[PDB]
RNA sequence: AGUUCGGCCAUCCUACGGCGGAAACUCCUUAACUCGUUCCGAAUUAGGAAGAGAAGCGCCGUCAGGCCCCGCCAGUACUGCGAUCGGAGACGUCGUGGGAACACGGGGUGCCGAACU
RNA sequence: GCCUGCCCCUCGCCCGCCCCCCAAACUCCGAAGGGCCGCGCCGCCCCGCCGCUGGCCUGGGCGGGGCGGGCGAAUGCGGGCG
RNA sequence: CGGAACGGCGUCGGCCGGUCCCGACA
RNA sequence: GCGGCGCGCCUGCUACACCGGACCGCAGGCGUCCCACGGCGGGCUCAGCGAGGACGGAGACCUCCCGCGGAGCAGAAGGGC
RNA sequence: AGCAGAGUGGCGCAGCGGAAGCGUGCUGGGCCCUCAACCCAGAGGUCGAUGGAUCGAAACCAUCCUCUGCUACCA
């Protein structure tokens, strides 16, 4: 039944893909990776939240899929689904295998799906609006118990999922410097063709 | 309707330019290195190619050999110089391949014994004296002390056809008395039995030019004076047209030497390139342009 | 004004993919033939398709490229079948532009039973006395934009040269 | 390893680089080469004939022949515990000359062009041998504007 | 049943015991793979003058 | 200035828009020949000289793309060597040496010989 | 909307700009770290020899004689061969 | 005091803010 | 034992940038095919975008245009052109 | 564990790169003196879902769900 998880739990193997050569993969639990107003602009939004990860483990597409589930509900419950913008940063990549029960032929099929992460690797960010600020920690600590090891949920000087702090992006704005392109805006790039 | 670009940043960033020369289009460098390449017993002895151009209104025939930076010119010569031996007009054509052929190994031949005085290229490699279109090889007839310049054509991108002018060239370079070496499949009058020394004649002593002149003069008049107006203003008749080439053999046979043509160089207009400031004072005012709608 | 800006029919191709019967391929050579005084050529296909009804290398078509004036004359009796009508659309980015007409009957040749009517597609190619450059072996380099024959200059010599409306 | 043909293990060894692939600069025929010369051997995929194997890569050789389309080098491969001098011919794409020498080479004549002047004007000789950098002098330096720099308080 | 299939540790200490030799001196100047023309030709120009050693 | 043959082969390339030709180069101009085309004088081969800067070409432009160089990135990431260093481990430090890369910001945008006019 | 109309809206589809996260069997870039080789004999003039080489009086080798010279990284240590 | 995710108003030491003599419905 | 064959050989990887590296490790091949699918010379440009042109559309043919190979080169794979 | 097959009308069972097909049910229409047969119509399908793959897939391919047959090395 998927096995306990301390199997596979650190980066003992080598990144191992689904490929031409990892053939019968079966298919990742989490598929939805952008949640909540996933459309907003930038200039809405403007809290960060972001919840790290202290180890340098492999969480499972089954973890990642049972904490975005529960983030998602808890900010959407208390304030609404039009107030947070979620993103699970991390994806299943790596592909566990399974030997079934001796050692010879040990080459294991393909069991499932796991994300290999680092320090410091943001794990599950949330772009929210003054309604849901609040209440954004609160989620992302009931989605530090589905995933193993140690994690830190900080707030985030970057506005939004932007590079710009958000005093560079309070003066930016003001002076006109900043495109928006959607959920995300870039600097005004002065280069290029002049027409 | 909505297309993807071929050209892409990726597609700049993967190219590969080839050589300038391939770029321009004007070297084939899998037939140069064949004629570059020397074994290496044979170390750094200088190895001789006769390069031989048609413009459009010249013949450029040059012996070259290649060095490790550049290319040395060991000789040249040009149809545009035929006028001073006495071909004044038909200066792109087969009998103009053939002076100038002569010209390059006559004038390469006496450069090379100038100072030597003895036994010496030109005095012991004369070449055929009258112009006939025989087979001769300077090489295998005798080749013993000194032996008979070798140089190998280089046509360029020039197709090899049969009757081709730069093969006319090597055939006026063999008469001087150069080694090329040939087996005359691509000369008029070769046959797969044996070949015809009147037709490879008719064509060096002009013939088909002076033919085709006396046929528009004897049905066409008005189209003869356009073909060939240059001819009848130089008064070149068509049946005097092998005697001209006749005494042209002479005299770059006796005089090949090369004289040097006076010239002026003048440079065209020529823009000038802007300074960076003045690009800056043409891009801030042009986004003032746009400020001002 | 240049002289040599001067836009000239470079070509025109008549081709006549009849599909994979071979008799019928043989007669259309015939027809063009007899059309442009020159012997056509034969295309092999390429791939096999049952919907075609064709084998890799069997020959499928043919066509023939005129040049000078026999190009212009035929070409002008093609538009009279369609009576110097154009659909405006037909002129392509280089410039060229193509007919197609249905049926051999109409250009003037005689139906004979052994010829079924075989219709095949007119192209005219636009050129200007410089486009050399793009096609012979040495020092070939691209033509300039400007020497390029836009579309609209396309439609415009071919307005005053045959009166054709769009 | 369980397969060992001549060009195992060769997929980046023998690639052409990102703007160089296609034919040689001539002047890969043209340079000369002479007896006794030191020559390093870089393998260029392009020519497949008289290509030396992958050990051969990266080795300088001197030449012992000189022969048509051919230079045979004398590389020394340490087999074991012997080190083996190999005679292998390469075609002239696959090789190239070497600056192994060239510092001596300019050492030499530097050390001469010296001595020619000890010999004439300024007698006394300078020292002709290297020396490994040395430890340093004294001197005295302006601390004059000296900025005071303090370990910067952790951010994160 | 199995054993070692492959070991190299000590084999570079045994090959450095008394090892690295040079590969003699005879073999740097050796004619063996030479060109079969030029050592014709050097043995003609040794058999002329001082060097000769034909009597 | 421009041609022919070259060297290294984008600071040389690509796009577009300008400008300029006295000569040169080219386009061009015609098939009696010579040669040529899966058909086609398109190319090519021959023979020219009625034209032409319109292109190719040579210069110049463009907050151009690419390419080149230098900063910064960043003493960062990684790593060689010592640690009865820390940590349950995962991993990280500290001494002692090495040290990137992507972005990003600026500036550039062929040069070399032989012959010839 | 209306006989209908593609007289038309909305997402997908194409194209561009972005953007999250990747690769033992991807690489434009590219370390640390390793590898191979060099670190003493020069330069000058003249002379010989060669079925080799070549337009040549060209080379390229192999020698000889003069003319000036000079031992030109640190450290430790006598090496080689049967 | 082999040992984890997780808890601890056990006790010392920090880090960053708010209320603070505008003494923290009157 | 059964079942495989790293029992002779080859490509990429494992393999930790010289070379060398182990496994009943990973993803795969070989025991043949071609007197042309060979040698050589000439000429040529490939896969495709995009736009055009009777039937003709997803799909066959014919044109230009731009095409760094995105095609092909007997078969694995990697180079190479 | 792991292995093979299937999943298609209400029941079956085909198809298999270009429809859904036949029987039964299932009504209707014939047919006769009436009935039985019989004949002929009419209708019945997320083709177990999904993603890919295509101009297009029930089909082909991956994932998964469900059933249904095969399964453990004496010492």
């Amino acid at each position: 039944g998927r096995r306990p998880a301390r199997c596979y739990r650190y980066q003992k193997n080598k990144p191992y893909p689904k490929s031409r050569f990892c053939r019968g993969v079966p298919d990742p639990k989490i598929r939805y990776f952008d949640l909540g107003n996933r459309r907003a602009k930038v200039n809405d939004f403007p809290y960060c939240f972001h919840l790290l990860s202290g180890e340098k483990e492999q969480v499972s597409s089954e973890a990642l899929e049972a904490c975005r589930i529960a983030c998602n509900k808890y900010i959407a419950k208390k304030a609404g689904k039009d107030s947070f913008h979620l993103r699970i940063r991390v994806h299943p990549f790596h592909v566990i295998r399974i030997n079934k029960m001796g050692m010879r032929g040990a080459w294991g099929k393909p069991q499932g799906t796991v994300a290999r992460v680092s320090i410091g690797q943001p794990l599950l960010s949330v772009r929210c609006r003054a309604s849901a600020k609040d209440y954004v920690k609160d989620a992302l600590r009931r989605a530090k118990f589905k995933i193993p090891g140690r994690q830190a949920i900080v707030e985030s000087r970057n506005w939004g999922f932007t590079e710009f702090t958000k005093e560079e992006y309070e003066d930016l704005r003001e002076r006109g410097e900043l495109q928006y392109d959607g959920n995300n805006a870039h600097r005004i790039s002065r280069k290029g063709p002049l027409n | 309707g909505w297309v993807k670009v071929q050209k892409t940043r990726s597609y700049f960033k993967r190219f590969q330019v080839q050589f300038r020369r391939r770029r321009e289009g004007k070297t084939d460098y899998q037939a140069r290195k064949a004629l570059i390449i020397q074994d290496k017993n044979k170390y750094a002895t200088p190895r001789y190619r006769f390069v031989v151009r048609r413009t459009n209104k010249d013949i450029i025939c040059q012996v070259t050999a290649a060095e490790l930076t550049k290319d040395r010119v060991v000789c040249a010569a040009y149809s545009h110089e035929l006028p001073r031996y006495g071909i004044p007009v038909g200066l792109t054509n087969y009998a103009a391949a053939y002076a100038t052929g002569l010209l390059c190994g006559r004038r390469l031949l006496e450069k090379l014994s100038v100072g030597i005085k003895e036994n010496a290229l030109a005095q012991l490699y004369p070449g055929l004296d009258k112009a006939t279109g025989e087979e001769y090889h300077p090489d295998e007839n005798e080749n013993e002390e000194v032996h008979a310049f070798k140089a190998f054509l280089d046509i360029g991108l020039a197709r090899a056809s049969t009757g081709a002018r730069v093969f006319a060239a090597m055939k006026g370079a063999v008469d001087a008395g150069l080694n090329i070496p040939h087996s005359m499949k691509r000369f008029p009058g070769y046959s797969k039995d044996g070949f015809d020394s009147s037709a490879l004649r008719d064509r060096i002593m002009g013939k088909h030019v002076g033919d085709y002149m006396a046929e528009l003069k004897a049905e066409d008049e008005e189209t003869y004076r356009k073909r060939f107006s240059k001819y009848i203003a130089a008064k070149v008749e068509p049946l005097r047209l092998e005697a001209m080439y006749t005494k042209a053999h002479a005299a770059i046979r006796a005089n090949p030497q090369a004289v040097k043509a006076k010239f002026e160089i003048k440079k065209p207009v020529r823009q000038a390139r802007l300074t960076l400031k003045e690009r800056k004072e043409r891009i801030d005012a042009k986004k003032l342009e746009a400020l001002k709608q | 004004e240049n002289p040599m800006r001067r836009i000239r029919i470079e070509k025109l191709v008549l081709n006549i993919c009849i599909g994979g019967e071979g008799d019928a391929l043989t007669k259309a050579a015939k027809v063009l033939q007899q059309l442009t005084d020159q012997e056509p050529t034969f295309s092999k296909s390429r791939l096999t398709i049952r919907g075609f009804g064709i084998r890799r290398g069997q020959k499928i078509s043919t066509h023939v490229t005129v040049r000078g004036e026999k190009a212009r004359e035929i070409i002008e009796r093609g538009l009279r079948v369609k009576n110097f009508e154009l659909p405006y659309s037909c002129f392509s980015t280089t410039g060229n532009f193509g007919f197609g007409i249905t049926e051999h009957i109409d250009l003037g040749i005689k139906y004979d039973p052994s010829m079924g009517i075989y219709g095949m597609d007119f192209y005219v190619v636009l050129s200007r006395p410089g486009f050399r450059v793009n096609k012979r072996r040495a020092q070939q380099q691209h033509v300039g934009a400007s020497h390029k024959i836009t579309p609209d200059e396309a439609r415009a010599w071919v307005e005053r040269e045959f009166e054709v409306v769009y | 390893t369980h397969s060992q043909g001549y060009r195992c293990k060769t997929r980046y060894c023998f690639a052409r680089k990102f703007r160089r692939h296609g034919m040689a600069n001539l002047t890969t025929y043209n340079r000369v080469y002479k007896l006794g010369q030191y020559v390093n051997i870089k393998v260029n995929g392009a020519y497949h004939k008289g290509m030396p194997h992958r050990y051969y890569n990266g080795r300088t050789g001197t030449i012992f022949n000189i022969g048509p389309r051919a230079l045979g080098v004398q590389i020394q491969k340490r087999v074991r515990g012997r080190i083996m001098l190999k005679r292998i011919n390469v075609r002239l794409e696959h090789v190239h000359p070497s600056d192994c020498r060239k510092n001596h080479l300019e050492r030499v004549a530097a050390n001469d062009a010296a001595r020619r002047l000890a010999k004439e004007t300024g007698q006394p000789v300078p020292c002709l041998k290297r020396q490994n950098a040395l430890p340093r002098a004294a001197h005295v330096v302006s601390i004059a504007s000296a900025i005071d720099i303090t370990p910067l308080k952790y951010d994160g | 049943a199995k054993l070692k299939n492959h070991t190299s540790k000590n084999q570079n200490r045994k090959d450095h015991r008394n090892g690295i030799k040079k590969p003699k001196k005879s073999a740097y100047t050796s004619h063996k793979g030479m060109c079969p023309k030029y050592l014709r030709n050097l043995r003609r120009s040794r058999a002329n003058d001082p060097r000769q050693s034909l009597r």
